[PDB]
């Protein structure tokens, strides 16, 4: 008989910790793996992928119509588009990137934001795409936008355009649930010059605008997504 | 590893920003494609973020409940709660749901640990101390009737023995049939007209049954069961778009009639900040 | 150490420190460079 | 002078080119393949009919209007009455297949407009009752047919909302499928090779469809002034290394 | 190691004791430069008084309470004490927190030891065993409603299950977002100009929140939680004055108005001994 | 299964033992250091920077 | 004294597990093994002998 | 350890599937004796039909 | 590691691996080869 | 030996032994030398 001591914490279930167990079916063989496409490692790996935003939130009901922005052809210095940079909430919260970003509670690194236009063919337009970093309000104008980072884009054979938001920040991390000290710009979208559209063609046009994150990117320390709930157990 | 590297004004005929996103392809833009940047390391490897790891913590996946008291004159114990069970599932209740359905076919072995905890909520002198039984009947064996059938004797079926306030813990293989489990089957058992449709028909898989081997005291006692299951040696293939509404059902991918709007609704414009 | 002899029974994995995500950003049949025009 | 934008695809005895395609997508980058010995279980040799059933069948075309939801296929239920791809599929117990789908959509460079063609491994649809009614089989076997998501829910059907995929997720996350837009500006057609996606070697063809093809209108379709108002799509698809196996009697399935 | 060296008459040009104090530095002078010493050996090496020791002994950092009573009829759970908890900090309680704010900038991992026990104030049978579940709602998380709520579930958010009158233990790493905690912050988390000043605003983590896992038994018990913190691999950057007046809040350096003096008035004169 | 014996003072908490405990954070990353002028490894270090003494009491 | 922790599972009995236990009867000698022809070693080995099938049920 | 192998057409004048059960053997007949098979791999050893498992709980 | 002295007190035996399906299937004095006729 | 697998969960660090109280008492710019004349 060798002499112990057990510690405070014994017997206690903590549902984090790893640890060996016996097996209830000794001796039983799995069924063998077949090879299958598609095996993911990482979530690192999947938020990578782009997936549309309903950046055009302003409907009463989900709709179709809330992943379109729309273009109004000869509108000059004006705004397309304005949001924050909460990736938590509004906007991206619904996407697979605001998605996996509720599973942790840090997030670090640079998104990447793409527009692909739509228009007929014949038409034309150049807008320019600003990031305000943290410290001073939403762009109200272009001149005001103009002077954080930005791309003016020009529509052409080359239908999306990605710009990227690039990490600017004092702390290293930043929460996914939003917070001030925390915060993390504005997005704002002008006309550069107009959208023009061919003879014979009219109306609206739409953008449809993806977000995903860049290689760059780290999330951590896991929770509980508030996008879930639930009041009694489900049955069959 | 560098995070960025450094990288300076660029006046080029050589446009990483401009793709074409109908290809289907997410093309890897980075900062310093456009802005000039300095170099910074990742200092960070993506060790939380990995499926094991994920998938690996407990979820409670179960509460059931069963109670010690006078069998005498019962008709049906399995209505007298004098034992219980839950045909086994893991779309039961939500949270680890989600999680799991984020990928088609998942691949795993179980840890479960069961935590019991009794209440005594009329009148009672003392406190009993109650073992639990707690045994799998997989399917075809001869499922239990009454809290002390032949059945419990359990000679071929795994069965565990704890105390009631106490936990019991033990893992079990990857039982599924084919090379992974369904998260989610667009088929049928066979093509009949009117057989069930999703997944409630793949996961077959018996169901863990639970008793008190204590005979009665005078008062009664209530033992209420929590399962909690945590994967271990996962492999999951095939990503897919996160659940939105809300779930109605195990095993079906149904969700309910006027339900709420899921997206957010902006408070002013498409312009708002 | 395994204390026990069947393997479901030890602990949770080690890190996979796999991480491709290209079959799901760039499942495309003819490769795509950053820089040259995506439509030729 | 190879662009993106022309390609041929020659399989069995039927060609198909376009002139303004936007590359081609391999699901999770694996391209079709047979059913390797390492992976075998049932003892049976298989039947490769190889280009009789390997070829390009064109199912009926849709009409892309300004009302449009969009559509839905199954595969292999789409194909089960094309040739001998069909005839196979009743006459053995299993088989497996892959497939290159190709959706054509022309139009002139004042129309916009811009679908989204994905590809769904294990598709499981909803029911638009709730609770836990089921979807009857009938329902989710349309044929070359498909389902019509602007159609009117059906008793035993499924439910047809797009924002919800059919199945209580957001049609903004599809992306994570194989998929590829067709956006008139750009392009005309989209091409998706599918490899066998099961969690076992080979199945039934008959009670298990293991994709749903959808093609769904994002950018609402938009003609210039005093055009018709609509653009037929129409959906071509060639099962690839196609493989039956267990042959007997010919399965007899409801409706 | 000599702690004094022997050192005899003087009579130089070269002063070591005269110096000039409003350079900020002190000059170390020692016994041997103004007297004339003996040698002798140290014999000590200042191992008790390393950060690492400083910090690194488990202080208690909260006390809070809950209870185990009918929740029938309750309509504010957190209320009724039939869970609680604590928005974390450390700023809580003063005996800990005057160690830490010797420094500026602290890094560590913490130890947690969590007791609670059980007290059946009015007239009960028996003493019941009960479990208690605390679990971390990181910041973020969907906080919990009612004491069984799907929030318990806990599927992705670290919770421990241990018995009354029992001890739970386990270690977090360090959380901070920076590269050390804030023990003091001069600043905003914007230029607002009503936002709140300090540390409080910095030092958002959420909160840890207990339950009884028990159903109720007849009578009603009190269980009270007693929270431990432990500091291990302590780092500690920029030593500051030590904390004279009292504390009046978590997070502000304010003291209480009309507080007394702190240096103790002389029984007499300068002069006095 | 190893034969043990457990002494007096099993479960007891002492404030000041020290030993490993399960990481309720499994696999987390910390944030990187970076470098701050002013670490204190000693409250020896300190107590040799002299401070003023309040000598004159009376009041 | 070696310090331990017990961990979840303490106490439980698992009709299943495979452990040792200390034995009633120590030094005790079992008689010796004769040889007996038809050992059986696996269930598997008998599956593989052909019996009858009640095919005509409808008795 | 293969669980079948492969074998294709037969016109023999040696049949594996004729017997005489009245002598009280099994004879190991295989799926390959009288279909055409392909190659499989057991992928499976027998170990929980083992007596000590069986009785050993 | 055994703990205990006895060998009664040791855990369960490991798999016979031994599996030789002949002396029941097949307990024929005069061999039979498959694919031969079993009554010559 | 660890138990665990994570850092954090390790017992405690271990005497510094660093111990330079000169960033403390003399951050002067230009050196002192004990003996020499503080103001030159
Ligand atoms: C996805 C998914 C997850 C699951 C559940 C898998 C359950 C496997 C079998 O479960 C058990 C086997 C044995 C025991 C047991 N043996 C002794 C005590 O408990 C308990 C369970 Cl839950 O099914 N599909
Ligand atoms: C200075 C200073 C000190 C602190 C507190 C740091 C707290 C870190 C997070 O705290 C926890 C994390 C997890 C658990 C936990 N997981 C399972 C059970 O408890 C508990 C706590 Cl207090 O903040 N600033």
């Amino acid at each position: 008989g060798l002499p112990t001591t057990t510690l405070p914490g014994s017997g206690q279930f903590l549902t984090t910790d790893d640890r060996q167990s016996p097996s209830a079916l000794p001796n039983y063989e799995p069924t063998p793996r077949i090879h299958i496409p598609g095996k993911v490692h990482n979530l690192l790996e999947i938020i990578q992928v782009d997936t549309l935003i309903p950046m055009n939130n302003t409907h009463t009901k989900d709709e179709v119509n809330s992943y379109l922005i729309p273009l109004n052809a000869n509108r000059q210095n004006e705004q397309v588009f304005g949001t924050n940079l909460f990736i938590g909430d509004g906007v991206f919260k619904t996407t697979l990137l605001g998605e996996i970003v509720q599973y942790y509670t840090h997030w670090s690194g640079s998104l990447r934001f793409s527009l692909m236009y739509t228009g007929p063919a014949l038409s034309s337009a150049k807008l320019i795409l600003a990031y305000t970093p943290p410290g001073a309000r939403g762009p109200q104008d272009r001149r005001e936008a103009m002077l954080g980072t930005h791309v003016v884009w020009d529509i052409g054979l080359q239908s999306t355009i990605v710009m990227t938001i690039p990490w600017t920040s004092g702390v290293q991390f930043r929460y996914t649930d939003p917070d001030t000290y925390t915060s993390a710009g504005f997005l704002s979208c002008w006309y550069q010059t107009s959208l023009i559209l061919p003879p014979e063609t009219t109306g609206q046009v739409y953008l449809l605008s993806f977000i995903s994150a860049c290689p760059d990117f780290k999330l951590r320390l896991m929770k509980d997504t508030q996008t879930i709930s639930q009041t009694v157990a489900l049955t069959e | 590893t560098v995070a960025s590297i450094s990288s300076g004004p660029k006046h080029t005929q050589k446009v990483p920003i401009l793709t074409a996103n109908e290809t289907g392809a997410t093309m890897p833009v980075l900062p310093s494609d456009s802005i000039e940047t300095r170099t910074t390391y990742m200092h960070f490897n993506g060790s939380e973020t990995d499926v094991e790891c994920f998938l690996g913590r407990a979820a409670c996946v179960h509460v059931t409940e069963i109670q010690n008291k006078d069998a005498t004159g019962i008709d049906n114990h399995r209505e007298a709660k004098l034992f219980n069970d839950w045909k086994i599932n893991l779309s039961s209740l939500v949270q680890l749901r989600k999680k799991l359905e984020l990928f088609t076919y998942v691949r795993f072995d179980s840890e479960y640990t069961i935590l019991a905890t009794a209440s005594q909520p009329d009148s009672a002198n003392y406190s009993s101390n109650l073992v639990v039984q707690a045994m799998y009947v997989p399917p075809g064996a001869p499922n239990p009737k009454e809290w002390d059938d032949y059945t419990w004797q359990s000679a071929s079926n795994p069965s565990v023995f704890f105390k009631v306030g106490d936990t019991s813990r033990f893992s079990v293989p990857y039982v599924g049939l084919a090379s992974a489990y369904n998260c989610f089957y667009d088929g049928y058992s066979h093509d009949d007209a009117e057989t069930q449709y999703g997944i409630t028909v793949l996961n077959h898989m018996g169901s863990m049954a639970f008793r008190i081997v204590n005979e009665h005291d005078e008062h009664k006692t209530l033992v209420k069961i929590r399962v909690y299951h945590r994967a271990k040696h996962v492999e999951a293939w095939i990503p897919r778009a996160p659940r939105a509404l809300p779930y109605t059902s195990i095993g079906r991918t149904n969700y309910p009639k006027n339900t709420e709007p899921v997206i957010k609704k902006r408070k002013g414009d498409i312009k708002s900040y | 150490i395994n204390y026990y002899k069947d393997a479901a029974s030890t602990s949770s994995a080690g890190q996979s420190l796999s991480m491709d995500p290209s079959k799901f950003t760039e499942p495309v049949k003819d490769l795509m460079l950053k820089g040259a025009p995506a439509l030729n | 002078g190879y662009s993106d934008r022309v390609q041929q695809i020659t399989l069995g005895n039927s060609t198909i080119t376009t002139q303004e395609a936007a590359n081609a997508v391999v699901c999770y980058a694996e391209w079709p393949e047979y059913l390797p010995d390492v992976d075998a279980s049932d003892v049976n040799k298989t039947s490769k009919p190889d280009t009789s059933v390997c070829r390009f069948y064109t199912l009926d075309s849709k009409t892309w209007t300004t009302g449009s939801k969009g559509w839905c296929w199954k595969l292999p239920d789409a194909l089960k009455d094309m040739g001998v791809f069909g005839q196979n599929m009743f006459f053995h117990s299993l088989g497996r297949s892959g497939y290159t789908v190709h959706v054509q959509c022309n139009a002139t460079k004042f129309h916009s407009g811009c679908l989204l063609v994905v590809v769904i491994p294990e598709h499981q649809l909803a029911s638009h009752e709730g609770g836990n009614v089921s979807v009857k089989y009938t329902f989710t076997h349309p044929g070359e047919r498909g389902i019509d998501l602007s159609s009117a829910n059906e008793v035993g059907g499924p439910v047809k909302d797009v924002l919800y995929n059919m199945n209580g997720t957001l049609l903004g996350n599809l992306l994570i499928f194989p998929h590829q837009f067709i956006n008139l500006r750009t392009n005309n057609t989209a091409t998706i090779v599918i490899p066998y996606i099961n969690s076992v070697p080979i199945d039934s063809m008959t009670r298990h469809n293991n994709v749903s093809l959808m093609v769904i209108p994002i950018a609402p379709l938009t003609v210039p002034t005093g055009a018709t108002p609509s653009l037929p799509i129409t959906v071509t698809i060639a099962p690839m290394c196609t493989e039956f196996s267990g042959i007997r009697s010919k399965s007899i399935v409801p409706q």
